């Protein structure tokens, strides 16, 4: 399972 | 350790040819198990190994939403980095990200990973402490301040020590017949005469899993590192890999050369020689 | 900057003339990711060819496997044609059953 929480833009 | 899980994200901009493409693939050791491509006809996370098929609908919809959401966010990130480097809007660029967890032979978290690159150059990486960052340049330093301000490391650490290890252990169990089975290499030595006084000895290793392997030629108990031609381990297409090492030797002296093979699937390293 | 692709052409199983096998072309160590790979039979592009999903190694370079079923023979020649931004001209690599 991939990192779930919404990713923060770079 | 003995096992790991990794997800690999690639986002590529292509000005004049639509929005940045986003592709994601997941692996457990050397076995791929899922993929997502934003360019597909109907983008959705798809299975790539038998043992992942049993996951229910919620698994796949959850995955798909994450990758769809990521597809959008990486397009924003590509815009951000273009600016960080004062680059033109006419060039194509690539952000890559690798992350996952390593488990020891006992099943305990050995360490977690999360690194990114821009155009193939390291950009920012989460340190082994899973709490601090190492930014490559002043551009990555902006991404860092931003990620520290948003407590990103804290979230990665929770996932890496939590969900990551949990799902990897679940996958290892559901696919134990293959994921926890090391297949030893089938080995042999070939002989290819080059001239009247020289000949090529090629040591082969075929059908092995996982990909990790050690192949070396020794002359008189000694190693021929600088004189050995070693091809890159390559996939056979049936989950297994192949590799060979070659050395040119003086005709007649072939018996002074021995090939040594080390592989997880081998209870004991192997020693081979050409058998005329 | 950019990295040129390494290319290896080979078969999944040991080559046996007249026996069905799989022809592989493994391209690795390249960047950027766009790449054109064709498998050829006597100089002609083979129509049915599949490839793995784009992935990369620890040094960030990409790798892809292109493969197609095929039945080897003594006469028929096989090869992989690769084009990448780092190549001024498409690179051709012939299949050698001893490689």
């Amino acid at each position: 399972a991939p990192q779930p929480a919404p990713e923060n833009a770079y | 350790g003995s096992h790991s899980m990794r997800y690999f994200y690639t986002a590529m901009s292509r000005p004049g040819r639509g929005e940045p493409r986003f592709i994601a693939v997941g692996y457990v050791d050397d076995t791929q198990f899922v993929r997502f491509d934003s360019d597909a006809a109907s983008p959705r996370t798809e299975p790539r190994a038998p043992w992942i098929e049993q996951e229910g609908p919620e698994y796949w919809d959850r995955n798909t939403q994450i990758f769809k959401t990521n597809t959008q966010t990486y397009r924003e990130s590509l815009r951000n980095l273009r600016g960080y480097y004062n680059q033109s809007e006419a060039g194509s660029h690539i952000i890559q990200r690798m992350y996952g967890c390593d488990l020891g032979p006992d099943g305990r978290l050995l360490r977690g990973h999360d690194q990114s690159a821009y155009d193939g150059k390291d950009y920012i990486a989460l340190n082994e402490d899973l709490s601090s960052w190492t930014a490559a340049d002043t551009a990555a330093q902006i991404t860092q301040r931003k990620w520290e301000a948003a407590r990103v490391a804290e979230q990665l650490r929770a996932y890496l020590e939590g969900l990551c290890v949990e799902w990897l252990r679940r996958y290892l169990e559901n696919g134990k017949e293959t994921l926890q089975r090391a297949d030893p290499p089938k080995t042999h030595v070939t002989h290819h005469p080059v001239s009247d006084h020289e000949a090529t000895l090629r040591c082969w290793a075929l059908g092995f899993y996982p990909a990790e392997i050690t192949l070396t030629w020794q002359r008189d108990g000694e190693d021929q590192t600088q004189d050995t031609e070693l091809v890159e381990t390559r996939p056979a297409g049936d989950r297994t890999f192949q590799k060979w090492a070659a050395v040119v030797v003086p005709s007649g002296e072939e018996q002074r050369y021995t090939c040594h093979v080390q592989h997880e699937g081998l209870p004991k390293p192997l020693t081979l020689r050409w058998e005329p | 900057i950019q990295r040129t692709p390494k290319i290896q052409v080979y078969s999944r199983h040991p080559a046996e003339n007249g026996k069905s096998n799989f022809l592989n072309c493994y391209v690795s160590g390249f960047h950027p990711s766009d790449i054109e790979v064709d498998l050829l039979k006597n100089g002609e592009r083979i129509e049915k060819v599949e490839h793995s999903d784009l992935s990369f190694s620890k040094d960030w370079s990409f790798y892809l496997l292109y493969y197609t079923e095929f039945t080897p023979t003594e006469k028929d020649e096989y090869a992989c044609r690769v084009n990448h931004v780092t190549l001024s001209q498409p690179k051709i690599v012939k299949w050698d059953r001893d490689m």
